[PDB]
């Protein structure tokens, strides 16, 4: 019964800010990302409720962090 | 029943240095200029080899120098 | 980061300004020194304020500006010095 | 064109007609303060908050049904130039009200 | 583009005006609020300079919000009357 | 890309906020050492013939006896006057403490901004 | 023809908003002069010797007498005096601040009239 | 273009300074001009800082007249460089339009 | 040709662009000459009392005080006045010129 959470490409790809021409040099960028993931598929399971979403579509690649993180919400992503 | 070191960067010589500027305020001094120019090496080195592996690989060109502390580290680099 | 000459260019302009004001204000007390000498009225500033009784009372706060002006100064040039010598 | 009107009464035979634009599909207010200055942030919250003139303007669709046919019976046609929402529709349908989005000019 | 420009600008900025006067007069309150504006004092209201006991200023600090916060309130939703 | 605008706007709209901290805190200096210098001693000693501004270009003699009386402003209606041993008291904190964190928020700012 | 004047136009724009950030200039440079003629009244008023409340930097005031009227007192130049003395502190001023209001028509008309032909620049635009 | 955007900004930091002095030297030529024959209701002194002297009238006129002679020298620099920029504007600008002809 | 005849009807447009400014300048400076009014009789109540121009502050009576209310206020108060006879005069030389303009010059 798994109402589908219907996304075209809910992911992006990989990124990196530069301070200036060269390049950013701390991982904030990558660790409140990955913490941000984490809490938009903790407010899925969250709104399984209203939409009932066992399962979501995506065009944008995701990381092992998404991996596990579906495995503790018990959710599928192709 | 050695265990590997997987590397590619490397340490010789006139690859890096500091532009340093210190005036004179006795003769041991001039020192810190000399240390900072290859303190990071010495501790990359020593934390490189002491991470867990016991022989080390590097696919770009290492210093003979390089090789008598790996050899200080009771160790071997190719 | 190459950030020397946007925290040493703003402070070596000011270390200059304030040297030429120090200079000026030594410039003045010689004046004053030389210049209208006269005893009995010297209109002098202290902040907002002119009195015009001190001839020999300038010095008290001459030699304060003096002071707080070339201590604070060159020791803000060596803190602009140590500013250079920390990215080189 | 038509409407997003699930199950209609097709057969609108008592057809009353009155062709105002409602809009049931308020276009956001963007421009509150000019284009893109520090004002701008009076922009970004002020595009919200349209979905109350939807229900206003059904509100008053509602109202003049009632005065026109005194009934929710016959069905009463009204147009739009732009679209509108199959939510309140939904409602409209049942209301005796019909109401059609993107007409042409002429 | 510009007849409908000039005047939301003309139309917001009259009471934004207001709005800032408003944000004076309330950041003016931490005087009366915490730095004890409540002895004699020689109070002044501009041009005046009154020896006065601080008994006014709370009604009279409090009448001047009392308007504008409605004044603006009445520009946030004007700003939305057209889009 | 975008970088290189918001960087410079945002060097821009923080320059500003340097240009106006360091335009106020010459005033409250003043405010501070001027009394605390002259007034503080001379002024509690004997009564002089003084300088005192009557507008920011018209600039009258004066005398004042030792009033000892200091009144300070932060706006249109509020007033509060004080003795000369409390008011630099209050005053000194106003500049002493503000230029550590409104600079730290300026020097600190830039460094981070240079990279933010 | 017409594509390089319309192109040439927008710095013939960008230079009359400078000048009209100099008109807006003019606006505000009579400020200093105009409570300086607002303050004239002062001066008669306390010329008995008079208890003043007055601003030391701007934002501190201390009560004080004024005194010593002859000796009124205006910066000028490099660092140069302006000694007003009783008689002008009552009455002399008052064509003191007839000239610095004729420096203020220098601002204003000897400058308006020249930016007549700004005006008629925005008028010519419009071909 | 290079060197007519040097003489440019020549021109500009010279002019900028110019138009200061002027603005500045409009009101001391009235204010000095009367200062010279209004003597007893202001008497000329020097406030050098936060401190006054005894001036004389003549050294103010010296110095006057020097910063006179002064920024007239200065026009004559900023106007040299201005024929200085217009006679580059044919030959520097035409380096790059040349290299894109041929 | 017309184009200076078109030129002297922008330049009423122009003129009557003066006469918004120059009105709704007095407008203003009239609505804080009677705000401050409403405060100087309000704070007549009390006795011990200063004014001056902001950049100073004199000491005075309360008879004073009333003198002063009314001597700049009554100013101020014919300045008024003569602005209305002035802005009369400037909006019929810009209204009727529009009158005799307008519907005469597209000829």
């Amino acid at each position: 019964d798994a109402k589908i959470a219907v996304y075209s490409c809910p992911f992006d790809g990989m990124i990196t800010e530069t301070k200036g021409t060269v390049l950013i040099k701390t991982a904030e960028e990558l660790m409140n990302f990955s913490k941000g993931e984490e809490n938009l598929m903790d407010a899925q399971v969250k709104a399984i409720a209203d939409t009932g979403a066992n399962v979501v579509v995506t065009g944008g690649k995701v990381a092992d962090m998404a991996l596990h993180y579906a495995n503790k919400y018990n959710i599928m992503l192709v | 029943n050695p265990k590997i070191a997987l590397l590619n960067v490397e340490l010789e010589l006139k690859a890096e240095k500091d532009n340093a500027e210190i005036r004179v305020h006795t003769v041991e001094d001039y020192q810190a200029i000399v240390d900072a120019e290859w303190n990071i090496l010495y501790d990359k080195l020593e934390k490189i080899h002491h991470s867990g592996a016991k022989v080390v690989l590097s696919k770009l060109p290492i210093g003979d120098v390089a090789t008598q502390y790996f050899a200080d580290r009771d160790m071997f680099c190719a | 980061f190459a950030r020397n000459t946007s925290r040493i260019t703003e402070l070596k302009e000011e270390i200059e300004v304030k040297k030429k004001q120090l200079q000026n204000l030594e410039d003045a007390c010689d004046d004053i020194m030389l210049a209208d000498d006269d005893c009995l009225m010297i209109p002098y500033q202290i902040g907002d304020v002119f009195i015009s009784h001190s001839q020999e009372e300038t010095q008290e706060m001459l030699e304060e500006a003096k002071k707080n002006l070339q201590e604070e100064i060159d020791a803000l040039e060596s803190r602009v010095e140590s500013i250079q010598r920390v990215l080189a | 064109h038509g409407a997003r009107h699930p199950d209609m009464k097709k057969r609108v035979e008592d057809a009353y007609i009155l062709t105002c634009n409602v809009s049931l599909e308020y276009e956001k207010t963007e421009v509150n303060s000019g284009f893109f200055y520090k004002s701008a942030e009076e922009r970004e919250k002020l595009v919200k908050a349209e979905r109350k003139f939807i229900e206003d303007r059904v509100k008053k669709i509602i109202e003049l049904k009632r005065k026109v046919c005194g009934d929710s019976d016959k069905g009463f046609v009204v147009i739009n130039q732009k679209g509108i929402d199959p939510f309140s529709l939904d409602a409209l349908s049942k209301e005796g009200i019909v109401a059609l989005r993107r007409a042409k000019r002429r | 583009f510009n007849r409908l420009r000039q005047e939301q600008r003309g139309l917001a900025s009259k009471a934004a005006e207001l709005e800032m006067e408003l944000n004076e007069h309330s950041l003016v309150i931490d005087t009366l609020k915490e730095v004890d504006e409540t002895r004699k004092c020689y109070r002044m209201v501009g041009g005046v300079l009154v020896e006065r006991t601080v008994k006014e200023v709370l009604p009279a600090l409090e009448n001047n919000k009392e308007q504008i916060q409605k004044i603006i309130e009445t520009l946030t939703q004007q700003l939305q009357a057209k889009g | 890309d975008e970088q290189y605008q918001k960087y410079k706007f945002m060097e821009l709209n923080l320059a500003q906020k340097k240009r106006r901290l360091k335009g106020q805190i010459p005033e409250i200096k003043q405010t501070l050492e001027i009394l605390k210098y002259m007034q503080k001693k001379k002024e509690s000693t004997n009564s002089m013939e003084t300088r005192f501004l009557l507008a920011d270009n018209l600039y009258c003699k004066a005398s004042v006896p030792p009033t000892d009386k200091v009144c300070l402003w932060l706006g249109a209606n509020v007033m509060l006057e004080y003795d000369i041993d409390e008011a630099q008291a209050l005053l000194e904190k106003n500049l002493s403490t503000a230029t550590k964190n409104l600079d730290s928020l300026e020097e600190d700012l830039d460094f981070l901004r240079d990279q933010f | 023809n017409l594509p390089q004047l319309e192109m040439l136009k927008n710095q013939l724009d960008q230079e009359v908003e400078f000048l009209s950030t100099s008109i807006a200039q003019l606006k505000v440079v009579q400020t200093k002069y105009v409570e300086a003629k607002d303050c004239l009244n002062v001066l008669n008023k306390s010329n008995e010797g008079k208890e003043l409340l007055v601003p030391l930097t701007s934002s501190m005031y201390v009560p004080g007498k004024l005194h010593d009227v002859e000796h009124v007192l205006i910066d000028v130049g490099t660092g140069y005096y302006v000694e007003k003395t009783a008689e002008d502190a009552k009455d002399f001023f008052k064509r003191k601040i007839d000239f610095l209001t004729k420096q203020m028509e220098k601002i204003q008309p000897a400058l308006q009239e020249k930016h007549a032909m700004k005006q008629a620049v925005m008028e010519m635009m419009s071909q | 273009v290079e060197k007519y955007q040097q003489l440019q900004k020549d021109l500009s930091k010279s002019m900028s300074g110019r138009q200061k002095l002027e603005a500045q030297l409009t009101e001391n030529n009235i204010v000095k001009e009367e200062l010279a024959l209004l003597d007893g209701s202001n008497v000329v002194f020097k406030l050098l800082g936060p401190v006054l002297v005894k001036q004389e009238l003549g050294e103010a006129r010296a110095t006057v007249g020097k910063r006179l002679d002064y920024i007239t020298a200065e026009i004559k620099r900023y106007e040299s460089q201005l024929r200085d920029l217009e006679r580059q504007s044919e030959q520097q600008r035409e380096t790059l339009a040349q290299l894109q002809q041929e | 040709a017309f184009t200076e005849l078109q030129a002297k009807v922008i330049d009423t447009q122009q003129k009557v662009k003066l006469a918004d400014i120059q009105i709704e300048q007095l407008n203003r400076t009239k609505k804080h000459a009677h705000l401050t009014d409403t405060e100087i009789m309000t704070l007549v109540d009390e006795t011990n009392m200063y004014e001056g121009v902001g950049r100073m502050f004199i000491l005075q009576s309360k008879e004073a005080i009333h003198s002063q209310l009314l001597e700049k206020q009554k100013i101020a108060e014919e300045k008024i006045k003569e602005l209305e006879q002035k802005k009369s005069y400037l909006e019929r030389s810009v209204k009727e010129a529009e009158d005799n303009i307008r519907e005469m010059l597209m000829a």
